[PDB]
């Protein structure tokens, strides 16, 4: 009954109307383009529609691939889909994202990561286990997923069996129909009910002021029943907004209705994230009206449909992953969107019934000075993961293969030289045997790097246990109330060498203590990382038994312990080095980046040479996850790149 | 007389949404009573 | 009980056309039954001396429904309206006055303004001033409980009523009009406004009648302008709706805004307020 439920609500969709026009293009095309506006019903129809198509074929049963982004909306549409199949989930529709994959030998749509369908390219070329490929949300434009278009692209020409569909929600169809040798369109109009446009008289100097001023008169304002969407720029500016817009609302005493605020953001759990589909709030008893409000990161501006929102507040910005390739940084910046973004953003308002959308900044900055569309994730992105996956698709010709937007040539370069100087390529530039097994890790290369390399220092296991902790969000908890608390706790476990070895003392101790939740809140560790970090841990470990990479500890009451570990960062970290300059300022190894440590490392003295995780940019260069290391081992473990006929002086 | 507490935010709406909303949403008067043709 | 909702009709310029008229409204009755009012806010006598009117004066015809009529918009009418208090002017036709509310035995609120703006003093009797503005407001705005009113029959457009709205054809709003009538209207907020003098049909997008996120939602106001009887044109000069007083409606309901709805037209902006 159920899926019947289900059913007369997916039917209502605009694609629906489409189906019969959608199946004609399929079955007749290779590659086609299909546009519809978010809500239209895309992620959720279309893929149950080629589900219907591999049935009705011949042969062995080929899945369905339907890529996400974004993890959360992977996870979460696939669970959707399987209760609109009326199957469960990961047997006939399952998942796969990276660090968790939940699928089977029934599965025949899976719903994935872009990182994952890629990965499953670099050990199946033509992508043989599915028959239709569907590229969705792609206007987002992802580092991963821009690479599968350019591999899809080469498949087509070998593979006349597989269809590809690429599903956006912007007007930049013309971008995609060329690059796919001119693809039909099939563009699915907007249903969307009409979105007024608000704007202020003037640009408003504190957005995120202005963000919880609209979200609260919204509230008390408004006679149309209605969710609010409220953007912002990630988890660390929406905690202290979500504590705000609490303390502002409990001044404004009892009469004020009830606001359901929930956040949505990546590092939250499953059922934590689940919670967004439950319904609003009712209207209470005085008439005011009970509204909820999605406080959300980007995750929220594709794949999604929270029914019920009628007012929007946009300020325009987003936390963006950005690669400087002149001076070897990669960072997370807030940058301003897109006009395609805030079309998007608006038409959230339309969905459930008419609403509208306030824009914080003037009508006439939105005419000139937004930009069109947004930037592809690979022109600001360091390709050096991306080019370890490439190097391992057997893409040799890195500079004439069809990237939609190419990245500038001396990221390129960046690269190559990256993967040169770590030994996974050679002199000429070929893919080692080393960088084959680097890019199957779900990593970037430098954590990649370091975990194979480590085997040979009999420290394996711990650096393992570093890039677990690496690879998931960090693991102290330091609450602004509670600092002093959060601080003491966290110097129980500091170890004098850094960051990564304190990261070690914390997962040590989390396992000693038979993962306990109580430990976490007691210790002030993020108890959800640390899940995810022994997760991430019993993956890339199951990648490493596939590799036979021996897990190695060494004798910890040897002075030797911690500094083989220290010579096993350098393996993958010799280019992440800074030096102790005369002033007391370091310097960076070739590129001479005045850096500082950063304000949360344990190291509070300078060592004369430092390895970074992290490379940390803002108001002052920063860099994050630091250790102690000698400049001996640097010229024997790495004489390439610390050759001294190239080498500047520093 | 011709001769002589956080400040609330002020909204104005947008011009392109006018045009698409006059063309489309013209909802007809649901209290109109359509007289016929002579 | 629940009442019923009441059935009006609204008619424009009559023009001195009273057989015309009368005719359409019983032909409107036979077909789709009876209607409570008739509402005749334009130009209701010719300029020449009118031998139709003599015969619904004495009584040998008689108009089929109640009629409420504004007033002589011009000098050569002022003759036939003999109390500026208001009059029976004959049978089933009933002349309002210069200025008054009429409240109905259903609840019904009809606020009216008769004439043309001046500043003439003494005002002449075809005329409105700035104290008849100021009287209705007084009347009706200083009460703490004060929502709107149902209905603002005025014979003049409001000036500037054509900002944020739908095209108003060949009328230049900004240039044509009473500002007067509009400072009373953004007063008054009534769910219907009637005008004419014009002789054009114009249905205006409805407004709402609050500050979006600065004041708490009001209900919408609907402008509706109304042809002249018998034009060549055939544009819409008699327009019948049926209406829920005010007072007998659920607030949640009165306040919900159609999806079309614009700006208040007469609202200034930021930078002009200043003076």
């Amino acid at each position: 009954p159920r899926y019947y439920d289900i059913l007369k609500k997916r039917l209502q969709l605009p694609v629906w109307e489409y189906k019969d026009r959608f199946t004609d293009i399929l079955v007749r095309h290779q590659s086609f383009v299909l546009v519809g506006e978010t809500g239209s019903g895309k992620t959720t129809q279309i893929p149950q529609w080629c589900v219907e198509y591999m049935r009705s074929l011949p042969g062995p049963k080929r899945g369905v691939a339907c890529t996400q982004p974004r993890r959360v909306a992977a996870m979460s549409v696939a669970q959707r889909v399987a209760d609109e199949m009326d199957v469960m989930l990961g047997q006939e529709v399952g998942y796969s994202i990276r660090f968790e994959d939940c699928s089977s030998a029934k599965t025949i749509l899976k719903y994935m990561t872009d990182g994952m369908l890629l990965r499953e390219a670099m050990n199946d070329p033509l992508l043989e286990r599915y028959g239709v490929i569907i590229l969705d949300e792609a206007h987002e434009r992802t580092l991963a997923t821009d690479i599968l278009m350019g591999v899809l692209k080469e498949v087509v020409r070998q593979r006349s069996d597989l269809k590809v569909i690429v599903m956006s929600a912007t007007l930049d169809a013309g971008k995609f129909q060329i690059y796919f040798d001119n693809c039909p369109l099939l563009t699915i109009p907007g249903r969307t009910h009409p979105v007024e446009i608000f704007y202020t008289p003037e640009p408003e100097r504190d957005y995120l002021e202005a963000a919880i001023r609209t979200v609260i008169q919204i509230h008390m304002c408004e006679e149309e029943e209605g969710d609010l969407l409220l953007f912002l720029t990630g988890q660390e500016e929406i905690d202290e907004a979500c504590k705000r817009i609490k303390r502002e609302v409990d001044d404004l005493g009892p009469e004020v209705g009830d606001i359901k605020i929930i956040p949505l953001y990546s590092t939250l759990p499953p059922q934590q994230q689940q919670r967004i589909f439950e319904p609003p709030p009712p209207k209470k008893q005085n008439g005011a009206i009970g509204r909820k409000v999605v406080v959300s990161t980007n995750i929220a501006e594709t794949s999604l449909t929270i029914d019920g929102v009628v007012f929007v507040i946009d300020p325009g910005f987003a936390k963006q992953k950005v690669y400087n390739p002149r001076i070897r940084v990669e960072s997370l910046l807030v940058t301003a969107i897109s006009k395609a973004s805030a079309q998007q953003r608006a038409g959230r308002a339309g969905r459930t019934r008419p609403g509208k959308c306030f824009r914080l900044y003037t009508e006439k900055a939105y005419k000139t000075e937004m930009q069109d569309n947004t930037y592809p994730e690979i022109l600001r992105s360091n390709l050096g993961s991306v080019v370890l996956q490439l190097k391992k698709l057997g893409i040799d010709d890195l500079v004439h293969f069809d990237f939609m937007d190419p990245p500038a040539p001396e990221t390129l370069m960046r690269a190559l030289e990256l993967l040169n100087y770590l030994a996974a390529l050679n002199d000429d530039g070929d893919l080692t045997e080393l960088g084959s097994m680097m890019a199957e890790f779900p990593l970037d290369p430098q954590l990649a790097k370091m975990v194979i390399a480590s085997c040979d220092y009999n420290c394996s296991n711990e650096v393992l246990s570093i890039t677990a902790m690496l690879s998931v969000p960090q693991c102290f908890v330091r609450p602004t109330e509670a600092k002093k608390a959060a601080d003491e706790a966290k110097m129980r476990f500091a170890h004098i060498d850094g960051d990564h070895l304190t990261l070690l003392n914390v997962y040590h101790a989390f396992k000693q203590n038979h993962e306990s939740v109580q430990w976490c809140y007691d210790n002030f560790i993020n108890y959800r990382s640390l899940m995810s970090a022994d997760n991430v841990r019993q993956q890339l470990s199951r990648i490493m038994d596939r590799f036979n990479l021996p897990r190695r500890s060494t004798d910890f009451t040897s002075r030797d312990y911690y500094i083989n570990i220290r010579k096993a960062l350098v393996t993958g970290y010799f280019m992440q080095v800074a030096h102790l300059e005369r002033t007391g300022h370091y310097l960076t190894v070739k590129d001479n980046q005045v850096v500082q440590l950063h304000p949360s490392t344990v190291l509070d003295h300078k060592p004369e040479w430092v390895l970074y995780n992290e490379f940390v940019l803002t108001t002052k260069n920063y860099i994050r996850t630091c250790t102690d290391i000698k400049p001996e081992w640097l010229v024997k473990i790495a004489p390439q790149y610390y050759d001294m006929s190239n080498f500047p002086q520093c | 007389y011709n001769t002589q507490a956080q400040s609330k935010i002020l909204f104005v709406r947008s011009d392109a949404s006018r045009e698409e909303l006059a063309e489309l949403a013209q909802q007809v008067n649901p209290e109109e009573i359509q007289l016929g043709e002579d | 009980m629940a009442q019923k909702p009441l059935r009006l009709l609204a008619c424009g310029d009559v023009e001195g056309k009273f057989d015309i008229l009368f005719n359409r409204v019983q032909a409107i009755q036979k077909k789709s039954g009876n209607f409570d009012l008739l509402l005749c806010v334009g130009n209701f006598f010719g300029s020449t001396q009118d031998a139709e009117w003599e015969e619904y004066k004495t009584g040998i015809k008689k108009a089929p429904i109640q009629t409420y009529v504004l007033g002589a918009n011009n000098q050569e009418t002022v003759k036939y309206f003999q109390d500026a208090d208001g009059c029976e002017l004959a049978e089933n036709i009933t002349y309002l006055g210069r200025k008054g509310i009429f409240t109905g035995s259903s609840g019904l609120q009809i606020v009216y303004l008769s004439g043309t703006e001046s500043l003439n003093e003494p005002v002449p009797g075809y005329s409105f001033s700035p104290k008849d503005v100021s009287s209705l407001r007084m009347m009706l705005c200083t009460t703490s409980q004060f929502k709107g009113v149902d209905i603002l029959l005025t014979s003049p457009w409001p000036k500037c009523v054509g900002n944020f709205g739908n095209s108003s054809g060949e009328v230049d709003t900004k240039k044509c009009g009473s500002a007067l009538v509009s400072s009373l209207a953004t007063g008054l907020k009534p769910r219907y406004h009637f005008a004419a003098l014009e002789k054009t049909y114009y249905e205006r997008l409805p407004y709402r009648n609050h500050i979006i996120l600065q004041e708490n939602a009001q209900h919408a106001t609907r402008f509706i302008a109304l042809a002249n009887v018998g034009n060549p044109e055939k544009k819409k000069y008699l327009y019948a709706f049926s209406i829920v007083p005010m007072k007998l409606m659920d607030a949640a309901e009165l306040v919900k805004q159609p999806p079309d709805v614009t700006e208040n037209p007469y609202r200034k902006s930021g930078q002009e307020a200043s003076i």
